[PDB]
């Protein structure tokens, strides 16, 4: 909207919430979920006929972000199950990922209607180039981010910091004794606590 | 302080206890003074007057 | 048990000061592992002397006046207690 | 700086999101099934221990 | 009978210790007011917590009037797979544009100065509180580990460390084999010498 | 077998796994109201972590723990089994909730014999 | 059958365990929802209740209506009055019905 | 079968067949029997049922008991404050106030979680016996199934019925979004921001009703009190219309735009986005908008 | 470590339990004629350390609330037996204050005790000691009865087909929820109740009743459970790895000065 080829997670969220409610893709999504919908959910639909059901998709489909990449990643095919799914190998971590893409006809069909809308090309390369225009970029509106206050325990820990700087008593302290002759005073001076006398040194019994 | 096998010292201070600039403070209520004067219904006169000593003094 | 509370020996003439306090000890055998020593040094107390020593140390090792404070002995030696912290 | 690499990055080895090994459901486990799942399926420590108890028999 | 104990309610026993209020045991004696509501006095925050109080209550008697007497213009039934109890959340945590991964650098900059440098923090210091606990003679600290410990990962160590001592155990294997025969019988291969 | 199955559908790379701080794994233990609960892992729910046997665990119930080896939020928490005196004299039809008021004040207020 | 022998699955290991044919039948499911491997071959009979023996001792902890809802019979000749209910497997409630004949065994 | 070493019930495992197999006929008479559907972008839900006061989720009676708890609380501090004697100064008689009103609410805070952890135990008793607390044909049902292996329909039942088997102040119900109900309800954030003003007049009155000082303490926080309830309601209360038509500037609109999306996603949207649209010469966006306002809005 | 007990009964050189421990074992004539060999130091507090310890610290001894806590009886032990006991027990009340005074509506606050270890054999998990019984309300419930199960290799185990375990039909009814809402006119079926499940949140935090409805605070004490034998933590969403790295470098840089003129021989 801001004549930027809608690089923006909003206006492409806009745009499928127009995508999904116009006639064809309604007509698709109709046919969809008629063909495989339970027993039950088809006599509770039914009993809403007078009002209006709003059905939201499951997240692999009402995404518009995911449905671009399930999109993108099918011609990264390496097999197919036994009920026709691809399964798909790439590298998205540290290692490489097997993933089964569920619906993949349903998925292209949304995937193209969206990157007609967009004005893009309707290809999975397309697909790609978008999403990764989408996230780039993102280092110069890191730049501008403002530092935060230090918390009260940076600040502590600074004054802490700036503190031990100037020396602790153990280093500071000029004036003490050695404990040896504390020790000593004490034992020759004052009265033992339990014998009640002065002893004149150490005694272990 | 409470428990099973628990140190009995394991106790912090009391709730009426602060903590500012850090020395410790205790905090306490009053008490109601002055001279009371009653009688029982058998005819026992009662005169107390507290001064909130530690030691008090009872006569018959 | 049951001895004094940890106090500061100061001495006078050379106005050099030092902690001091009775540490029992007792022949060394297997420990317990449900149990962790109290303040054997200075008994019944939640050990608040190490913090007014701390305190107390810039005020000692500036210089103190130690006519106020009992002598021991006959010696030139004064002894300080710690249950308070100490200003001066 | 590509859509990948930022998807990527809680499923590196720093961030990576944990997962819980599963368990299975056995309708009906003898003896003999044990064994099959205790003992073999093991076939790299059981295989020569195994092999000694056969040759013992 | 001695002393028996009145009623069943909860003591702390071998089977259940509590769950530990550190807030308590680290504002022990101070109070938490001056930084939950930083400024105010005893009686201002009682009013101010009655003056909330009140404005909840209308709020609240408010949205439920509302909800409960709204005419329902739509139905939404989420879609959900057979078997399962929930639908699948919706929301996704992970930024997909550059404003997105702007914010959550602007929030991880916040979290990392207000709440997660004190949780290193506080876990360094349990982590050094165990070891005063079990040091002492209770327990074995201080007899391995330490910060000057190597530790190498599985393929390191087998590649630097396994594969060497085993090269060697093989060389004094057959070193030990061709010596100690000659040792025995005084030849190489030939047996008990001047006997053969 | 299983380390070479696929993910199903690109779900995994969006949503909050099952173990976040938002989205813990909360599960129940029977015994006494307070009793700290027993569980565990199998082992190995992080590359880092250690997965020859299970490794077990005391913890508070009904609190937010997190094990810091995998990195996982849990809510062991107990359900005490308070059943009716089975003597015979149970019942057969829908009980009310006044009977159970009585005797699941008492079981509060001084607690309930143990069926060993 | 090794697997048979020591009482498993068998040869092939998706297979159940117990084999009513020759005695090994389930005690819990008889028990909590009655014997429905004797279905086809035996019905429930429909139509004295039990509110007879409100007053006893261990049957005084029901409610009334519990017990009157409950119709006894002799338990030895068929009540030639009473109809034939078809048992049905697959159907948990239907040994928990209160419309059956019952039998006191009290 | 001279043994028998059975267990109490064998494990279940799932049997999984498949979607339905619906033939041409059979898809017609599907289609023809369905609603007006509006199929719903992931998006939409989410605002719907996202938490944005209820943090805690917490059921109604919860909350209902904390309010009451303050109450009570509140009714008692003025007797634990009075006739507190301490030595010091003015600011050390405060710390000692502040300390009591800890204790006292730390004090009521126990007897809260101890009834939270009553009801929940009540409860956890309603779980751990549902056979004894259900009519047939549900009682079986709840017997011989556990909750994941219930069918839908039984399975609703069974936790409606089980629910409602407790007195009114024990159902676990969640509590109403504040924020929610008035950001998908025009008039109710109306009707929330008139009893905010009105509270706050009405307590400024009371508080013109005191002396002096208290006064200009009071009437801060009841300005702060009045800004943080509004921002509490509605953050995006200060995106109006006179304001983006006010707005010339484009990172001001787009910031105005992510503002509206988090919140809810209405029609300020098609104001912002229109107005976006026409500063930059954007002929798709506007058609996209038209769109749009024919059938999202 | 070990209580005295009454220290002047057993210092008398001839003692009912000195000749008891002679005969019997733990004392004998070694310690009446070389006592400063087999006795020597003892065992016992070592005052000179209390006070270098004491006399190391910076001001954050001044500044720490440990001297009013439950655990104030043990400030000797831990100040002669943890170098550095002052500094970092003040940043861990610091990083605890800092946490209260956040912006978030929830203060997560760690725990950590003797039961924040695990183990692979149960019997470490008791106090000492035993109960006698034990287990008595059943043994230990794994995390993993909470993971999906492996459908794939359980279908393949009993020779079933397996074909569609990843295709399942589509639910959309209203019988299938029981808590329903009313939005803005819109009514939004979500979710069943589950039990004691659905409350876990509300459950592990304490409200502070002062606290505004506009601005709650709550507390949430979460427990902390490791290994010990790992050597690597894994916090997840509470510290980022590299955040702890830098908490590692710093703490290990700043606890040096109480630790570099001491000895492990
Ligand atoms: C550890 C031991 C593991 C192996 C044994 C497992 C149990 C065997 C079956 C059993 O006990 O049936 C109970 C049997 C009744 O079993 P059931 O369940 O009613 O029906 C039989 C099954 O359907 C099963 O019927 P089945 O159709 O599978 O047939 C049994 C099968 C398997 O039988 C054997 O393996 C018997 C082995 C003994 C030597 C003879 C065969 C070689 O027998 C054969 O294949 C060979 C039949 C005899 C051929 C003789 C000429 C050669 O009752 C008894 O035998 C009562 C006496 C006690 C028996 C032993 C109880 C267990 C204690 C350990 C026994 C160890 C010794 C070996 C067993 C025989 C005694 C020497
Ligand atoms: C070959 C020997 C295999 C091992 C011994 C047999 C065994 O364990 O049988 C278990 C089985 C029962 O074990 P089970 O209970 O695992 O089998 C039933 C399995 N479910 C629950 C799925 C139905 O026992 C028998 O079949 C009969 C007794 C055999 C054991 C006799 C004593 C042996 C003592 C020395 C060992
Ligand atoms: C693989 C795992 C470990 C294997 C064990 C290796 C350890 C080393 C230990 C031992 C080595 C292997 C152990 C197995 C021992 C093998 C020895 C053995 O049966 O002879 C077979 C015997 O001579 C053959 O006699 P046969 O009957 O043909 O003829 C006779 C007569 N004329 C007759 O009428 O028929
Ligand atoms: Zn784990």
């Amino acid at each position: 909207f801001f004549k930027d080829g809608f690089r923006d997670n909003a206006s492409l969220e806009l745009v499928y919430r127009v995508v999904l409610k116009s006639p064809a893709v309604s007509q698709k999504l109709i046919e969809f979920y008629a063909k495989s919908l339970d027993q039950l959910s088809v006599e509770s639909l039914s009993a809403l006929k007078g009002t209006t059901v709003g059905i939201p998709l499951q997240p692999y489909l009402g995404d518009p972000h995911r449905v671009l990449l399930a999109y993108s990643l099918l011609p990264h095919t390496v097999e197919t199950e036994a009920d026709g799914n691809p399964v798909v190998e790439t590298k998205i971590g540290d290692e490489e990922q097997k993933i089964k893409i569920i619906d993949s006809e349903v998925i292209s069909f949304l995937a193209k209607e969206i990157l007609g809308k967009l004005g893009l090309e309707t290809t999975p390369q397309a697909a790609r180039q978008y999403l990764d225009s989408l996230v780039e970029g993102a280092e110069a509106l890191y730049a501008k981010i403002a530092p935060v206050e230090p918390s009260p325990l940076e600040k502590a820990i600074a004054e802490i910091n700036e503190e031990i700087k100037s020396g602790t008593p153990w280093d500071t302290l000029k004036n003490r004794a050695d404990p040896k002759e504390l020790h000593a005073l004490k034992f020759a001076q004052l009265p033992h606590p339990i014998t009640k006398k002065v002893e004149g040194k150490f005694k272990y019994f | 302080a409470l428990g099973d096998s628990i140190n009995p010292n394991q106790v912090g201070v009391g709730d009426n206890v602060i903590r500012v600039n850090g020395r410790l403070f205790e905090v306490d209520k009053v008490q109601e003074k002055g001279l009371k004067t009653s009688v029982l219904d058998n005819g026992t006169k009662v005169i107390t007057l507290d001064n909130g000593g530690s030691v008090a003094q009872l006569t018959f | 048990m049951n001895h004094e509370r940890p106090w500061v020996f100061l001495n006078k003439v050379t106005g050099k000061w030092g902690a001091c306090g009775w540490q029992p000890f007792w022949k060394a055998t297997s420990q317990s592992l449900n149990y962790i020593p109290d303040n054997f040094i200075a008994l019944r107390t939640n050990g608040s002397w190490v913090r007014n020593l701390w305190q107390s140390s810039k005020v000692l090792d500036r210089g103190l006046n130690a006519s106020g404070y009992p002598t021991v002995g006959t010696t030139d030696w004064v002894r300080i207690p710690l249950d308070a912290p100490l200003e001066a | 700086s590509t859509v990948l690499s930022i998807l990527g990055k809680r499923f590196q080895r720093s961030a990576l999101t944990p997962k819980m090994n599963p368990f299975i459901r056995i309708r009906c486990q003898g003896p003999i099934e044990e064994f099959q799942r205790g003992f073999i399926g093991e076939f790299h420590a059981f295989a020569l221990p195994g092999a000694c108890m056969l040759v013992a028999s | 009978l001695g002393h028996m104990r009145v009623g069943a309610l909860w003591q702390s026993n071998a089977n259940s210790r509590g769950l530990p209020n550190l807030l308590k045991e680290v504002m022990a004696a101070e109070p938490i007011y001056p930084y939950t509501h930083p400024g105010l006095s005893a009686k201002q925050i009682l009013w101010n917590t009655k003056f909330n109080l009140k404005l909840e209550k209308d709020l609240i008697s408010i949205a439920e009037s509302a909800v409960q007497s709204q005419t329902v213009n739509k139905v939404v039934i989420p879609t959900m797979l057979t078997g399962d109890v929930n639908p699948k959340s919706p929301a996704s945590v992970v930024a997909k544009d550059k404003y997105q991964l702007a914010k959550q650098m602007a929030e991880f900059q916040y979290k990392k100065s207000y709440f997660e440098k004190p949780w290193g923090y506080m876990f360094a210091y349990y982590c050094d509180e165990d070891r005063a606990r079990l040091c002492g003679g209770i327990g074995y600290v201080g007899h391995h580990g330490g910060g000057d410990a190597e530790i190498l990962s599985y393929t390191e160590y087998v590649s630097t460390v396994v594969y060497p001592t085993i090269f060697y155990m093989a060389i004094t294997f057959v070193v030990s084999l061709f010596l100690m025969y000659y040792y025995i019988y005084g030849t190489f291969f030939s047996s008990t010498r001047n006997r053969f | 077998m299983y380390e070479d199955e696929p993910y199903i559908g690109v779900d995994h790379l969006y949503e909050a796994h099952k173990g976040s701080k938002e989205n813990p794994v909360v599960v129940e233990a029977i015994g006494v109201h307070g009793n700290d609960v027993f569980t565990g892992c199998l082992g190995g729910c992080h590359k880092d972590a250690a997965d020859a046997v299970a490794y077990y665990t005391i913890v508070p119930p009904n609190t937010l723990a997190v094990c810091i080896d995998c990195g996982i939020h849990f809510v062991a928490r107990i359900n005490e089994q308070l059943t009716f005196w089975p003597d015979g004299t149970q019942p057969w039809e829908k009980v009310d909730f006044k009977a159970v008021e009585g005797f699941l004040y008492k079981h509060y207020k001084y607690g309930s014999p143990l069926m060993i | 059958m090794l697997s048979r022998l020591l009482h498993g699955p068998g040869s092939d290991k998706g297979h159940g365990y117990f084999h009513p044919d020759h005695g090994l039948v389930d005690s819990a499911a008889q028990n909590i929802r009655g014997p429905y491997w004797h279905a086809e071959n035996m019905q429930f009979m429909q139509q004295e209740t039990a509110a007879q023996s409100s007053k006893l001792p261990v049957l005084s902890a029901q409610d009334g209506k519990t017990l009157q809802k409950i119709q006894l019979t002799d338990g030895s000749k068929v009540p030639k009055a009473a109809t034939l209910v078809k048992w049905n497997p697959k159907s948990v409630h239907q040994w928990h019905s209160d419309d059956i004949l019952r039998v006191d065994m009290t | 079968s001279a043994w028998n070493f059975q267990e109490l019930m064998e494990s279940r495992i799932p049997d999984y067949k498949g979607r339905p197999n619906r033939s041409g006929a059979e898809l017609e008479q599907v289609k023809a029997a369905l609603p007006k559907i509006e199929f719903m972008t992931s998006y939409e839900f989410d605002v719907l049922t996202k938490t944005r006061s209820n943090l805690t989720k917490e059921y109604s009676y919860q909350r209902d008991m904390r309010l009451k708890v303050t109450e009570l609380m509140l009714d008692e501090a003025p007797h634990e404050l009075e006739g507190l004697a301490v030595e010091g100064d003015a600011a050390l008689k405060q710390l000692a106030e502040l300390k009591a009103l800890q204790t006292l609410t730390e004090y009521a805070g126990d007897l809260l979680e101890g009834q939270n952890q009553i009801v929940q135990r009540v409860n956890d008793f309603v779980d751990s016996n549902p056979v004894y607390l259900l009519d047939q044909p549900l009682r079986e049902e709840a017997r011989w199934n556990l909750l994941p292996e219930m069918d839908h329909k039984t399975r609703s039942l069974v936790r409606t019925e089980l629910r409602d088997w407790l007195p009114a102040e024990y159902r676990q119900t969640r509590a109403v979004d504040l924020q929610q109900v008035a950001a998908f309800s025009p008039p109710v954030k109306a009707d929330m921001f008139r009893a905010i003003e009105a509270r706050a007049k009405d307590a400024e009155a009371e508080i013109r009703s005191l002396p002096p000082a208290e006064q200009a303490g009071l009437l801060a926080l009841v300005k702060d009190n009045v800004a943080k309830s509004k921002a509490f309601i509605d953050p995006t209360y200060d995106i109006t219309p006179e304001a983006i038509n006010a707005c010339n500037d484009v990172d001001a609109l787009r910031a105005m735009a992510h503002r509206v999306t988090e919140y809810s996603g209405d029609a300020r949207l098609l104001a912002i986005y229109g107005k976006a649209a026409q500063l930059t010469g954007d002929t798709a966006a506007q058609a996209i908008l038209k769109e749009a306002k024919d059938l999202v809005f | 470590g070990t209580n005295p007990g009454d220290i002047a009964l057993n210092s008398k050189r001839f003692t009912v339990g000195k000749f008891v421990a002679w005969a019997c074992g733990g004392w004998g004539l070694k310690d009446w004629i070389f006592p400063s060999l087999f006795i020597g130091r003892g065992d016992g507090p070592d005052f000179d350390r209390i006070v270098k310890h004491t006399l190391q610290s910076s001001s954050a001894i001044e500044k720490v609330n440990w001297f009013d806590s439950p655990f104030a009886c043990y400030t000797e032990w831990f100040v002669e037996h943890f170098p550095g006991f002052f500094d970092s027990r003040y940043r861990f009340e610091m990083s605890a204050k800092t946490i209260l005074a956040n912006k978030y509506p929830i203060k997560d606050f760690p725990v950590v005790d003797m039961r924040s270890w695990r183990s692979s054999r149960l019997f470490d998990l008791f106090e000492v000691p035993h109960p006698e019984h034990t287990f008595v309300f059943g043994g230990p419930v794994l995390l993993n009865t909470e993971a999906k199960r492996a459908e794939r290799l359980e279908q393949e185990w009993h020779g079933k087909d397996g074909t569609f375990v990843d295709v399942h039909p589509l639910n959309v009814a209203t019988e299938s929820h029981t808590e329903v809402s009313v939005i803005g006119g819109i009514k939004v079926y979500n979710g069943v109740w589950q039990g004691g499940k659905d409350s876990w949140k509300r459950d592990s935090a304490k409200p502070e009743l002062t606290a505004p409805f506009h601005s709650p605070i709550w507390y949430r004490n979460m427990f902390i459970v490791k290994n010990a034998d790992q050597l690597v933590e894994h916090f997840g969403e509470n510290l980022s790895d590299e955040t702890w790295q830098e908490v590692r470098k710093e703490h290990l840089a700043f606890h040096e000065r109480f630790h570099k003129d001491y000895s492990f021989a």
